[PDB]
C-alpha cells in the first residue's frame, strides 16, 4: 500500500461497468444437476454479492434475430432526441440559447424529457455534442449561427432582441450563413471548448451555474419579413464517439421527468 | 490435539426450482437404497411426458350425409382449445404450466360402403379461415378423401404463431384450425345408407412447458 | 470536355432523426477539423458504454412485513413480475422513488430477460418463522387471490428459513412467455386482451407462523429488491413511469 | 424524426425499423388478435408555416421491400371480393 | 485551394417507383444504421423467395 | 461507518457516497453507489473506497466551487425495541485521505 | 456438497496509528482506481515535508 | 440503363465558418486550378507557423521603484498571475502598451501553462539591498494585504541581492489549480465564484533596507517582464484586453 494502510481482509471493486453485452447470444444448459449454491447469499458483503444467482433448472436462451445491440449507449443516443422550440417576430433580431446540462433549470428553459433523463444518470460529461437545427416558416430569409464557449461575452440567454455585439466580434468566432429557401436544416457538430475537465448535470449553488454549461448556440436572422408569415426554429441534439461518459449515477425520479 | 466436529449451520437443499436456505441445517438420514424389481408387478414402461402427452385423443365426432351441398362446411374446429379439456390425460401436464410450444399430429378417419361416392378436404389453416379462397385449400398442408381410394388422411404440422409460445389461461388466438369442406357431394342409390360417420383424432409432437403456475 | 452527370433521386433535403447514420454532421465549428483523444484522468477510469451498468444494480423495490398476528397460509404480497413495478416513496421532498431497472426499461417497447428479486429480512436472533414465495406463471391480470396454500406448491416455489447468518434469497424467474417479447403498455390507457407487460405474478406466503420472546418486536419487515439477468431491451419511446398502488 | 420543408425536396426515402416485442405480424387475424398482432408500426406527420390564402397541400405514401426482410407459410391467396382499391 | 466541381445533370429530384435500385432509401429512423438476422425459429423454415 | 447494537434490536441503513450533490434521484437507487449496508443482525462496520471524482483538475480549500464527495446515511429499515431495550443506538464516521497531492504552497490562508 | 461462504467477524483496518479491531466486518467496496492527468492542472512537484 | 441515386440528406447548403474543414473553397479563380512554391527569398527565411513565437518572448509588464523611505516588511507591489496582466501605457501618442502574452492569451477562453517572471533591476555597483517575492496561491480575489513578512515565508518565496554581476531573477511559477484550466471571465462584467482568471498572486516586499552613499539616487527601479513556458490554450474567441489600473 502506498498510503501506509493495512488490513487482514480483501478489498474488493465494487459494481464494475459493462458486465455483459445486452443481446442474446453464446460467449448444454445454464445450470444443472449440482446443487444451486447461489440461492443464498449475504447482501451485506460485497465479495459474496458478485456471485451469480441461480435458483432453478435453466437451459441457454439462444440468439437474438437483429443485428444491432439497442442496449449501447453509443447507438441509443445516436438517434437525435429534441432540444428546443422558437418563433421569432419582426426583423434584424437575434435568439440566444444555452445546452445547458443542469436539472435545476426546467424546461421550456433548460432540457426537455429524453436529454433531461440522459444527462442525469452519470455525473460527468466530456466530448462534442451534434446539433441539427430545422427550419420552418417563412422562406428568402437569411440567417447566421454561432458557437461561444463558456466565459465569453454573448447576449442574454432565452431572449430575442437586437444583438449588442459586432460583425467582426461574431464571424470570429465561426459561423455559419444559409438561406431558408434552399437547405431548411443544418447539420453542425459543437466542438469541445472548455477550460474545465469535464461538466456535470447534479449541482447546486455557484457550481451549478459554472460547471453546467459547456457551450452556447445563438442565431441572427435578416430579410424577415413580407406581410404574415411566421419563422419557427427546433433544435435536436445527437452525441458523437469522440464524447466519454463517467460515473454512473442514480436516475431522476418520476416527479422531475417533465417535458415540453 | 483433536478436533471435535460439529453440526454445519448453512445449506441449501431442494429439487431444482424449491430453494431453502438454512441458517441451522443438519445432514440427512436415508435408510436402504433403491431397488429393483426382479419379479415386476408392471411391465409396460412407466410414466413420462412422452407417453401422456404425446398420444392420439379423439377430440371431434362428425357425420357426412348427403343432403350437404358443396363446399359445405362439415367440421370446424379448434384443435388446441379442443385438447385443453379435464378429459385428456394431457390436461395433467398444462392445468399447472403456463406457456407451451408444440407441433401437431392429425389423423381423420370415414367409413363409406362401395356403393357410395364422394369426396372431402382436410385442411389445416393457421389462425384463421379467413377472406382466402375455398377452391385453393390445397396450398395448406391437407388431405384428400375419396371414398373410391382410401379413408385415412395424416397430416404433420410445426408451431407456426406470431408469439414465441401459446397461452392457455387467456390465449390470443387459435394456432391451427382444421376444417372439413365437401370436396364431392356424397350419391347414394336406392336403400344404399344416407350418411357416413366421420372422426378426427390429435396429438401433440415435440411438447415444451415452461413456467408452472398455482393458479388456474 | 467533361462527362460527370448524376441523377438527383428521390428523398432530396429530409432530414432523418432516426439513426447515427443519418444524424452525424457534415460539418464543423472546429478549427483544422480535429479530434479530441482519450483522458480518463479525473474520472477514475470508471466509463460507461452499455446499459447494463445500471440494469444489472439490485434496488430497493418494495417493503413489506412479516407480522406474529397473521395465519397460515395468508398472502402478504402479491408482485407483478415486470421490469416497471416499483411503490416507494418519500415525503420530504414530494418525490417517487424510481429504481435503476424501471429507469431503462421505461425508455423502449418491448423487453425479455430473467427478473432477479432479492428479499432481505431484517430479523434478530429470536424470531422464527418460514415464507413461501410462490410464482404462477400468466400475466398480470389474473384471479390470484383464490389460491390456497396447499395449491400453491403446484407452482415452482421456494422457502426461506428467517432467522440464521445468511439474510438475502435469490429469486432468479425464469422466462415463461407464448410471445418471445413483452409490450410496454403502460403508454395506452385501455387494456386489450392478447398485449400484457407482465408474465405472471408472484405471492408471498404466511409458511410457518413467527415465534419469538416478549421482549423483542413482534414483526419482521423484508426489503424487496429488483434486478435483471440476461436483459433485452428494443424499440426505443419515452415515458415517465408512476408508482404501482397496488 | 426528420424535418423538411416543402420548397427544397419533394420527397422523402426512408426505412422504417423493425421494432416489435413479438416475432412477426400477420394479416389473416381476427378477434384481439386482429387488434394486437397486426400492426407492428406507425407513421405521423405534423406540419407548420402552412399557410397562405388559398392553396392545396396532399401527401402520398408508398412501401417497398427491403433484402432484411423474411416471408413465411405460404397461405391461400384473396378472392375476388376482397380485393379492393381506392 | 480545392477543385471539386461537378455539374448538376437533367432529372434533378425525380422519383422513380419502377424498380429497387431507385426506390431503395438514402437514410434511416434505426438507431446506429444497424441491420437484421435471420431468424427462423417460429416460422418452421419454410421460407418463401420466388 | 461504525454502530453497536444490542442484538435485541432489529432494522437496517445505508451509508452512500455520492459525489457533488444529493440531486433529485431516487432514494431507492442509493445502492447504485459505492455504499454499504448496516443489518443489525449481520455486522457493525462498513468501509468505502474512492477515487477522486471531480469537474476540474484540484479542489481549492479557501474558496471551494462545490464539495467533492458528500456521505448520506439513511434510515434503510426502522428500529424496533422492545420493553426495556434500549430506544437508540450510536454512529460514528470516520475518514481519512488516500493519495494526497498537494500543490502551490502560499502565504494567505 | 457446495461450500456456502459467509461475511467475516473479526478484521483489522487503519492507516499506520489509527488500529480498528471489529467483532463484526465486511469487505471494502471501491469503484474506479487511480488515474493519472495526461494534461496536468500543476506542473510543480506535489508537496511533502522536504518542500514545506 | 443507369442506376445512380443518392438521398439528399439534412443540413442542405448550410455555412459551417467554424473549421478549414468546412470553409475550404469548392472552386477558384486561378486558371488552370494552378498552385504556389515556396519563396523565402525576401523574409530571410524567418517563416510563422506557430503562435509560441509571440508568447516565449519576454516583454515588459510593469514597473515599481524601490525606495530608501520604506520599512522592512512592507508590501511594495502585488501582481495577479495571469497572462492578461499589464499595466504600462504611453502619453504621446495615447496608447495602452499591450504585452506579447497577453495578445495572443486574449484570443482565447481557457489558458494552462507555467508563466515565467522576470525582475530586472537598475541599481547602482553602491546600492545594497534585498527583495522577497513571494507566491500565494489562490485566485485573483483574495485578501492579501495582512500577511506580514514571516506570514509570508510560508509560501513558496525567493530573495534577490541586488547589487552584483547578474541584474535578473526569473521566477518560474508552478501550475497551481483545482480545474484543469483556467477561463478567461474578463469578457463577463459580473463576479461569480468558481470561475477565475489567475492562480494567485504574486507579492514584493522590503527585506532588507536599501543603504547606499550620499551621491547617487535614493531609489532602484526595478522592470517586470512576462513570458510563459509549457503554454496551452484553446477554444478561440475575441476580445480587446484593458489596463490593470490595481
Amino acid at each position: 500500500d502506498d498510503s501506509g494502510g493495512f488490513s487482514t481482509t480483501v478489498s474488493t471493486e465494487q459494481n464494475v461497468p459493462d458486465p455483459q453485452v445486452g443481446i442474446t447470444t453464446m460467449r448444454m444448459d445454464v445450470s444443472g444437476v449440482q446443487a444451486p449454491v447461489g440461492a443464498i447469499t449475504t447482501i451485506e458483503d460485497p465479495v459474496l454479492a458478485k456471485k451469480v444467482p441461480e435458483t432453478f433448472p435453466e437451459l441457454k436462451p439462444g440468439e437474438s434475430r437483429h443485428t444491432s445491440d439497442h442496449m449501447s449507449i453509443y447507438k441509443f443516443m445516436g438517434r437525435s432526441h429534441f432540444l428546443c422550440t422558437f418563433t421569432f417576430n419582426s426583423n434584424n433580431k437575434e435568439y440566444t440559447f444555452p445546452i445547458t446540462l443542469s436539472s435545476t433549470s426546467n424546461p421550456p428553459h433548460g432540457l426537455p424529457s429524453t436529454l433531461r433523463w440522459f444527462f442525469n444518470l452519470f455525473q460527468l460529461y466530456r466530448g462534442p455534442l451534434d446539433l441539427t437545427i430545422i427550419i420552418t416558416g417563412a422562406t428568402d430569409v437569411d440567417g447566421m449561427a454561432w458557437f461561444t464557449p463558456v466565459g465569453l461575452a454573448v447576449d442574454t440567454p432565452w431572449v430575442e432582441k437586437e444583438s449588442a455585439l459586432q460583425i467582426d466580434y461574431k464571424t470570429a468566432l465561426g459561423a455559419v450563413r444559409f438561406n431558408t429557401r434552399r437547405t431548411g436544416n443544418i447539420q453542425i457538430r459543437l466542438p469541445w471548448y472548455s477550460y474545465l475537465y469535464a461538466v456535470s448535470g447534479a449541482l447546486d449553488g455557484l457550481g451549478d451555474k459554472t460547471d453546467s454549461t459547456f457551450g452556447l448556440v445563438s442565431i441572427q436572422i435578416a430579410n424577415y419579413n413580407h406581410s404574415d408569415e411566421y419563422l419557427s426554429f427546433s433544435c435536436y441534439l445527437s452525441v458523437t464517439e469522440q464524447s466519454e461518459f463517467y460515473f454512473p449515477r442514480a436516475p431522476l425520479n418520476s416527479n422531475a421527468m417533465l417535458s415540453t | 490435539e483433536q478436533m471435535i466436529q460439529s453440526v454445519d449451520r448453512t445449506a441449501v437443499t431442494g429439487a431444482s426450482y424449491f430453494t431453502s436456505v438454512d441458517q441451522s441445517s443438519v445432514h440427512t438420514a436415508e435408510v436402504g437404497s433403491h431397488q429393483i424389481e426382479p419379479l415386476k408387478t408392471s411391465v409396460d414402461k412407466p410414466g413420462s411426458k412422452k407417453t401422456q402427452g404425446e398420444k392420439f385423443f379423439l377430440i371431434h365426432s362428425a357425420r357426412w350425409l348427403t343432403t350437404h351441398a358443396l363446399f359445405h362446411e362439415v367440421a370446424k374446429l379448434d384443435v388446441v382449445k379442443l385438447l385443453y379439456n379435464e378429459q385428456f390425460a394431457v390436461q395433467g401436464l398444462l392445468r399447472y404450466h403456463t406457456y407451451a410450444r408444440f407441433g401437431i399430429e392429425i389423423q381423420v378417419q370415414i367409413n363409406p360402403t362401395p356403393f357410395q361416392q364422394g369426396g372431402l378436404i382436410c385442411a389445416m389453416v393457421p389462425g384463421d379461415q379467413s377472406y382466402g379462397s375455398i377452391a385453393s385449400l390445397t396450398v395448406y398442408p391437407h388431405g384428400l378423401l375419396n371414398c373410391n381410394i382410401n379413408n385415412v388422411v395424416r397430416i404433420k404440422v410445426p408451431f407456426i404463431y406470431t408469439r414465441g409460445a401459446y397461452h392457455f389461461k387467456d390465449p390470443q388466438y387459435p394456432v391451427w384450425e382444421l376444417t372439413i369442406r365437401v370436396w364431392s357431394e356424397l350419391n347414394i342409390g336406392t336403400g344404399t345408407s344416407a350418411y357416413t360417420s366421420l372422426n378426427v383424432l390429435a396429438r401433440f409432437t415435440d411438447l415444451e412447458l415452461h413456467g408452472l403456475t398455482p393458479l388456474s | 470536355m467533361m462527362r460527370n452527370e448524376t441523377r438527383v433521386s428521390t428523398t432530396e433535403n429530409v432530414v432523418n432523426l432516426s439513426n447515427y447514420e443519418d444524424a452525424r454532421a457534415k460539418m464543423s465549428f472546429a478549427l483544422d477539423q480535429e479530434d479530441w483523444k482519450s483522458d480518463p484522468s479525473q474520472g477514475g477510469g470508471i466509463k460507461i458504454t452499455h446499459f447494463t451498468t445500471w440494469t444489472s444494480i439490485p434496488t430497493l423495490a418494495a417493503q413489506f412485513p412479516f407480522n406474529a398476528s397473521d395465519s397460515v397460509g395468508q398472502q402478504i404480497k402479491v408482485i407483478p413480475v415486470d421490469p416497471y413495478f416499483f411503490q416507494m416513496t418519500n415525503t420530504n421532498p414530494d418525490q417517487k422513488c424510481i429504481t435503476a431497472l424501471a429507469s431503462i426499461c421505461q425508455m423502449f417497447c418491448f423487453w425479455r430477460g430473467d427478473l432477479v428479486f432479492d428479499f432481505q429480512v431484517f430479523p434478530t436472533k429470536y424470531h422464527s418463522g418460514r415464507l413461501l414465495f410462490c410464482f404462477v406463471p400468466g400475466n398480470e391480470l389474473i384471479d390470484v387471490t383464490g389460491i390456497t396454500l396447499k395449491q400453491a406448491t403446484t407452482a415452482p416455489c421456494a422457502v426461506m428459513d428467517i432467522a440464521g447468518v445468511q439474510s438475502t434469497l435469490r429469486f432468479r424467474v425464469p422466462w415463461i412467455s407464448d410471445t418471445p417479447y413483452r409490450v410496454n403498455r403502460y403508454t395506452k390507457e385501455a387494456h386489450q386482451k392478447g398485449e400484457y407487460t407482465a408474465i405472471g405474478k408472484l405471492i408471498v406466503y404466511c409458511y410457518n407462523r413467527l415465534t419469538s420472546p416478549s421482549n423483542v418486536a413482534h414483526h419482521v419487515r423484508v426489503n424487496v429488491y429488483l434486478s435483471a439477468i440476461n436483459l433485452e431491451c428494443f424499440a426505443p419511446l419515452y415515458h415517465a413511469m408512476d408508482v404501482t398502488t397496488q
